[PDB]
């Protein structure tokens, strides 16, 4: 692996082979491994490429990473998925993981579908990113995003270094998925991809005022 | 980061009566909460450790309570070397002060 | 049981000093040790404190780094020095001792004298 | 990419703490964290974003060897790596290779000769 | 406090077997074990106990941040920051940081102006 | 963490920061990991009390840790509770963890009360010190005591460096217990604080002379 | 004995890899792997041989101590035993036991005094 | 724990107290712990002796170890075993732990026995070598071999370095044991010890051909 | 977008030589780059390829330690130091970029020029 | 260690013709395989990624398909240009090369 | 099979000396060798030993620290380095080998001559 | 630590006669003691391996058995070669000796 490290607020890349006598390593307090967000890159964050960015295989592993630190979460993630016959979807949150402890929202999902058998893994290979924990791999009702990690030495320097939504599967995107959100089990939504957090905030409450099975509207970062 | 809140800053009072204060903050504490007292120009002495349990040394006339966020102080009577200066003391995190507190007559 | 303050002065700013605190009649290397600030026209704060042994060390966060705590527990002496002066350095500075035994705690018995620091 | 760096870590610095550290006297569940942030001086932070797309591929296969589930050790590894590089069991001071400064040697070397 | 320490430690000491090591053919429950006792020379066990109380405070606070149960490497991880204080990746031979004895070098080097 | 070295059999802590040249270390097997009693000190160390040391909170993961040696015990500690409805009060033993492998007596004791939700922790923050492994958690029928940890170096010097109880539990601690010794089904005793083990198998055997369901007397550190 | 070594290892070398590290995208269960071969040039893999029958009686004793069920940090340990007797705090660059090349210096120090 | 290093092709054991300058270790990946085959050796490598070579004890916790590399298999063993009521004789494979994946020969067996109380351990204290894992005890419908481990340094030179059986068990070994290869549920063999897998396999192949209970033939390292 | 090919040359076997390939016209620091031959006579094969700031490296087989990948991203130029030389070794040797974002990449985009370097 | 294997090595044809070609190789890619095209003596250029991904600058005559082992290319209609050479590249594991293949008329 | 008892002595309290014990016949290096006591008017002990090539050791109790075993696979030859003698010190002291192949045993097959090494 | 048990320490004999020894010790070992002999100022012989196995060299008049903490051994007949010393080796964890055995005539 490589290692980036801090100097004057510039990032220096040492590769391996390379030496440098100018670095400094006096403490592992120096060091850090820290988990980052794909949204601070502009990426598609919404529900139904949450269903896209993954996909199953079996005859692998469990392969888990502990980190340190990370980045303030505007979304999140958390399932409870059977198969069409009523049968589990995913393996069991073991002990120690829990869910990722900061999430602006969380896009919690329930329903079924095929699941053919593997496990939740991500297309472009990144990470399932736990409380203090990362992996490839999802578990059952627990908060997450996903993310890659870092690799650090910091200098000696004076620096140092909510929501709930709902939704159902719908056959886990086999070419085919139809969303929805949920106000009730007497009232959902047509879910649609470009469509916010917040837009269905508004969404909900003015509906909650107005009486409450089914709705459609009949028709870019955050940091601006 | 928590900021004690000593309520009121002074009083102004009379031999003999009987007097409270209130100290608050800004998060939890578990009764790990002390107190103290000084005077214009005087080394502190300890009165109370987790503001329940007295000292050697201290009048009885005191009586320290409270739970949580909120705690208490009172005087059962009041001494002329009574009227000093008188701390509320965190040591749960980080162990801080706020104000401090205050007798006296008109 | 007596406690001694040494070392109040005037320093102009970007000084330094050492204070050191003595002790007495108690088994000093038994107990905990702190550092604690009076700005005059106000209240009070932590600043550090000291293990049983000379082991362990804790500051204040405003003056991180600037300061260096230190003890002689074959003297039964503490110690204090002291980088860089500022304005707010400009107090009393006590040395007390915690109730707690082994010096794994806080919520100090007794105090000292205090040494007004000042800077011009 | 984000320049804006809204982050966290976890409060596990040193000189924080009264005695609040006692297990079920302190909060284990949202209360042993820390918050920061930055902004992106210098292309710094999405410098490190390429940096860590670029991490995850000689990551997952140095990982892929073993069979252990939960991995702690692999910092310490490339820290030791580190010294290896540094430190391989011998030393020249000369062939710079060894980073040691021991230029400033002739200084009393000097002192002695004109003595 | 005691003086006394009537201790004991693990019987994993090097050259105290011959063939016993075989696993079945071993107790594995409660032979394998060491016993001792010592007597407080120079008020040093409860000096150190002294320390362990003092010691408990950070050990929980380090552990804390970490998700892991059983630790193992802690032991090393001091290790390794004591070398770090001693060796942050550059020396300075006369910088009383590094902790070198080249003192006695002199020796040979008057010997050789000498020549 | 601090480190403390044995020098000419005087200790010394090493400050983090703090440089000594003069120190050696030349193996792990100079390092030891040391797991010391509260017998030493002096303290309570009767069956009450080992109730009023603990209490009970959830949301907190378990924590443990390992030790090398330690100190031979006088006293010892083990339990197997449930509540009231007859539900089990605490978790279970792992693999691994065994019962300390030395105790001259054994306080272990039954019953159940009301066991809030929770791990049995310490008041003072201490450890619960198993075979080589300490935490600061119980698990059921399992033997430990009350402890602490050192970490030590040592120099290459040429110094190399039973019994069982029963009880019953009331209520725990309510402000509130009545304790029971058992001698058997038809056999108690009040337990009394300041009364030792050996003073109570004394009372086993001078009744196990006599014919033998509650009695009473009708009216210090061992290193002597 | 066998002279012949019919041999096998994990594919975990660097640079073998174009992306097929993506964790599904990849084998993960016999495709992970490599192979090979050598002949017993010098006795030499018939003289290990013998070195881990005989290993096994310490590594089992070393073993025996924990309660640890999964090593994997024993190698670690084993290199840092090897630093610590190269480096246990002290050096001594004449004392034939910190193993140092400071001969050539004196070029050096003979061309500063020639001067 | 010993050491030997590659260095011109002949190994050289470092005693610990010893020093050596000359040594030389750039890396993690000069390093390499490889498990090693008891069939380069000669000995008798038969399901017999492979019976003969195990025992049970208890009392004895399960030791685990992780290695790199090895060596191809001509022969492996794996079982699937449960006492004369039909209760199970051993512990079950964990996570993680697979079979050994290389197996020119594989002596699946099945059956039952006495199967004492324990594990199933090796007489002379070798191990059982599992996927990139070894251990000191089986563990129930997994391939392995029986193996020891070492450790080495390599330098930067430029080297860098299938069938199914099934048998049935009888009594395990209490002097006692007879042995039979299966064909099918309506064919058997008396197996005997200096026959070998090819052996064999001729022997299945030729029955197959020849209609398909118990038959007998009625009267060495293989590289060569 | 344009890319610079820059020191072809016949050395003598055994030599030895530094390639270097600049670039321009887009953030070349957050892309990814190779060297890849065209043997005359015959076809293609990747050689060696670099991660988007220097920290990893990636080598074919054939010439594993023998060639020593470097760049400079301040200048955005790429270089290739190059030991000892065999028959082989004479070849196109062409700079290029891959189509991914943050060097996190293959399947290449364009191409330069190439130098059919030579031995004789 | 995998090697592919264009098929044929060359062809002839005559203009507007619809051409096919075939890439294989020893073991299954999942879908990640690129297609070039370069000259006598000109420095290539990228087609498709993926097999099936044109890119800009590229005619749609052309068309990539294939799965696993077997992969395929078809041209709708020809050109003088584009009886050039051609290219199937790996990139899975040992991002490789084989041979290459070829257009002519006669 | 011949073994060669070589350097019986007389050496004075605290003294030091190297026995070297020769071999032949068989294949050295492919087993153990030890070191061991006859204390005459008395019976026997076991002090120390040797892997097959020189990496694991072994020592009694009453002498570790003391004495520094060593060997030489290449000649086939046994060494024991020892420092400051005592009066027990004087005493028989054999060279021998183990039944077991590769070192890794006990119960020894043969044994030498034995040395009487002595103090005054 | 663990201490051998001869048991007698010396015999007195008749050439052909049958003679039994007996061994023992603090702990139990699982039939890994060996026996030896030796003469008055002659190197020893090995006899058995793990009280059970006899040697090349040796007679068959010895027979040794033995388990746990008590073993044995015993000779058919007596021959004068056979009226040396013999002993008792523990090798299970501490490879030590105890006293010894000794024959006879009177
Ligand atoms: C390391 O060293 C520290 C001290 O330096 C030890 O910790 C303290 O030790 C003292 C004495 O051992 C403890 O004092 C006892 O505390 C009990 C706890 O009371 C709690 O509950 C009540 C009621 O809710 C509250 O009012 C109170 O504030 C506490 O929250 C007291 O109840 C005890 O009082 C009884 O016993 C004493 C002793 O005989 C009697 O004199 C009293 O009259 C009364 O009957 C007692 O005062 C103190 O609680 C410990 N606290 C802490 C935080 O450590 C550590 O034990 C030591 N390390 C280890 C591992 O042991
Ligand atoms: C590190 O950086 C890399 C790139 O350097 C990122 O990875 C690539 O990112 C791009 C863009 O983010 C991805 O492009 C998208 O790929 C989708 C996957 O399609 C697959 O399935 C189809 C059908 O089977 C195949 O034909 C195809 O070849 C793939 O196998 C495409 O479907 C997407 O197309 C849609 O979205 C785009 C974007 O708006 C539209 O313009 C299109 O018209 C279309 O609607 C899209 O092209 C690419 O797949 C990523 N691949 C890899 C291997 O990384 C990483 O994401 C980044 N690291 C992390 C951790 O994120
Ligand atoms: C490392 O190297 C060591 C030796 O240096 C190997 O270990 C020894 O190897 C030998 C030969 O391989 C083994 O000898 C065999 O032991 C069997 C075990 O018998 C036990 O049970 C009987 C009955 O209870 C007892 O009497 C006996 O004392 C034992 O307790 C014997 O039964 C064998 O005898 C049969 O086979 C031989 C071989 O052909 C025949 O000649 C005999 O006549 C008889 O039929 C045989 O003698 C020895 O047991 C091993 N012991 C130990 C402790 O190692 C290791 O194998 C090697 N390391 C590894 C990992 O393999
Ligand atoms: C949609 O919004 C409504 C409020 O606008 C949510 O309902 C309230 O949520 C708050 C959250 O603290 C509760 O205190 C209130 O009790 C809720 N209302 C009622 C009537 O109970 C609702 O949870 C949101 N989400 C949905 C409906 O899925
Ligand atoms: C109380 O003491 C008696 C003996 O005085 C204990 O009973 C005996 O315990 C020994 C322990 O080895 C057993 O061998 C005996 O068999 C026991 N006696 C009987 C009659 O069985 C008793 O266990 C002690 N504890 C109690 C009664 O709780
Ligand atoms: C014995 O040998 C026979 C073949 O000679 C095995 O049976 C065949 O095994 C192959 C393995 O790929 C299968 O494809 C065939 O279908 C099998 N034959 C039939 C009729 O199904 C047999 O498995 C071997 N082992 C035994 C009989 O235990
Ligand atoms: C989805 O469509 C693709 C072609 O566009 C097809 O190859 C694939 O099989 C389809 N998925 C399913 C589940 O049929
Ligand atoms: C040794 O001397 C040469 C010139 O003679 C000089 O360039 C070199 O830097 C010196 N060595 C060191 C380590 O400075
Ligand atoms: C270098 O010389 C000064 C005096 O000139 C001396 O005090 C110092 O100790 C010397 N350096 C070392 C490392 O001894
Ligand atoms: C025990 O008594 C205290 C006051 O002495 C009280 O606050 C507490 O609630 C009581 N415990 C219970 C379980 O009621
Ligand atoms: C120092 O000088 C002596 C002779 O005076 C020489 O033998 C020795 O090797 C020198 N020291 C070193 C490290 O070479
Ligand atoms: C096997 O035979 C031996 C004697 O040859 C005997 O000691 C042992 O008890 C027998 N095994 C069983 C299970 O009876």
């Amino acid at each position: 692996i490589p290692l980036g490290v801090v100097h004057n607020n510039t990032l220096q890349v040492s590769d391996i082979d390379k030496l440098v006598c100018r670095d400094k390593l006096s403490s592992t307090s120096q060091l850090k491994s820290v988990g980052l967000n794909l949204e601070g890159n502009g990426v598609a964050t919404d529900v139904p490429t949450a269903t896209k960015r993954w996909g199953f295989r079996a005859g692998v592993p469990p392969k888990v990473v502990n980190y340190e630190a990370g980045e303030w979460a505007e979304n999140c993630y958390n399932l409870d998925i059977k198969k069409a016959d009523g049968s589990e979807c995913l393996p069991e949150a073991p002990e120690g993981v829990r869910g990722f402890p900061r999430c602006r929202y969380v896009h919690k999902v329930s329903g079924t579908g095929p699941c053919p058998e593997g496990y939740a893994f991500h297309k472009e290979g990144a990470f399932f990113l736990y409380d203090r924990l990362a992996s490839t791999i999802i578990y059952r009702s627990t908060t997450f995003s996903e993310g890659v990690v870092a690799f650090l030495i910091l200098p000696e320097t004076k620096k140092d270094f909510t929501v709930t939504l709902n939704y159902v599967a719908d056959n886990f995107g086999t070419n085919m998925t139809n969303f929805l959100f949920q106000v009730d089990h007497l009232t959902y939504v047509q879910l649609e991809p470009r469509f916010t957090p917040q837009f269905l905030v508004q969404l909900n409450e003015t509906i909650y005022t107005n009486g409450r099975l089914i709705w459609k509207v009949n028709p870019w970062a955050f940091w601006e | 980061d928590i900021v004690l809140t000593q309520s009121p800053s002074t009083l102004s009072a009379s031999v003999g009566d009987r007097v409270t204060i209130t100290c608050r903050a800004s998060q939890s504490i578990s009764s790990w909460l002390a107190w103290y007292q000084q005077k214009p120009g005087e080394a502190p002495k300890l009165l109370i450790s987790d503001a329940s349990s007295l000292e050697s040394g201290v009048p009885s006339r005191f009586s320290g309570s409270g739970s949580g966020t909120e705690f208490t102080l009172t005087i059962s009577s009041l001494q002329p070397d009574d009227f000093a200066t008188y701390y509320c003391q965190q040591y749960y995190s980080s162990p801080t002060f706020g104000g401090g507190t205050k007798v006296e007559i008109k | 049981v007596q406690l001694v303050q040494s070392g109040v002065t005037l320093v102009q700013p970007g000084g330094s000093l050492r204070v050191s605190c003595a002790a007495s009649g108690f088994t000093f290397s038994s107990y905990a040790m702190s550092w604690v600030r009076q700005a005059p026209g106000k209240g009070l704060e932590w600043v550090s404190a000291i293990s049983g042994l000379g082991g362990s060390t804790y500051y204040a966060d405003s003056v991180k780094g600037r300061f260096t705590i230190s003890r002689d527990n074959s003297k039964n002496t503490l110690y204090l020095q002291m980088n860089s002066l500022r304005a707010e350095d400009t107090a009393v500075y006590y040395c007390a001792k915690d109730h707690r035994v082994w010096a794994a705690g806080y919520h100090f018995d007794y105090w000292g004298q205090g040494a007004l620091v000042t800077v011009s | 990419c984000n320049p804006n760096l809204h982050y966290w870590t976890t409060q596990d610095e040193g000189a924080a703490i009264g005695l609040a550290w006692i297990p079920y006297f302190g909060p284990a569940a949202e209360g042993i964290y820390t918050e920061g942030i930055m902004h992106n001086q210098n292309g710094l932070i999405c410098g490190l974003r390429q940096l860590a797309n670029e991490t995850t591929q000689a990551l997952q296969l140095f990982l892929r060897a073993t069979t252990e589930l939960r991995t702690f050790s692999i910092l310490n590894r490339k820290a030791i790596d580190f010294l290896l590089q540094r430190w391989g069991g011998t030393c020249h001071i000369l062939g710079p290779d060894c980073c040691i400064e021991p230029h400033d040697w002739t200084k009393n070397i000097t002192d002695k000769i004109d003595q």
